[PDB]
């Protein structure tokens, strides 16, 4: 918005401006391990306790 | 006289409906005065209060 202004000055124009941002991207990334024994037993089928 | 005049005065005034105004006010001697700041409509359009 604008006020009126009753000077001899020219009078203000009214003021519609156009504003660009910018979208930043974060990564996150995790490491984890798992043995080759951990990963190999669940193939195989387990019966006696 | 006064009060035979007073209606003549007040043209209208004391017609118009009466509605609650928002405001800070304060108690000075017997004079209730209402304070306040119109800061924010110029900050608003970057004219100079």
């Amino acid at each position: 918005p604008t006020i009126a202004h009753g000077d001899g000055r020219r009078p203000s124009k009214q003021r519609t401006f156009i504003v660009v941002k910018n979208c930043h991207k974060h990564h996150i990334s995790t490491e984890m391990e798992l043995s080759m024994l951990d990963l190999e037993i669940l193939h195989s089928i387990p019966e006696t306790p | 006289s006064t009060k035979s005049d007073l209606p003549a005065v007040a043209a209208g005034v004391e017609d118009q409906p009466r509605v609650p105004i928002s405001a800070a006010v304060i108690k000075l001697g017997n004079h209730a005065v209402a304070v306040e700041s119109l800061q924010k409509m110029y900050n608003d359009t970057q004219s100079p209060y």
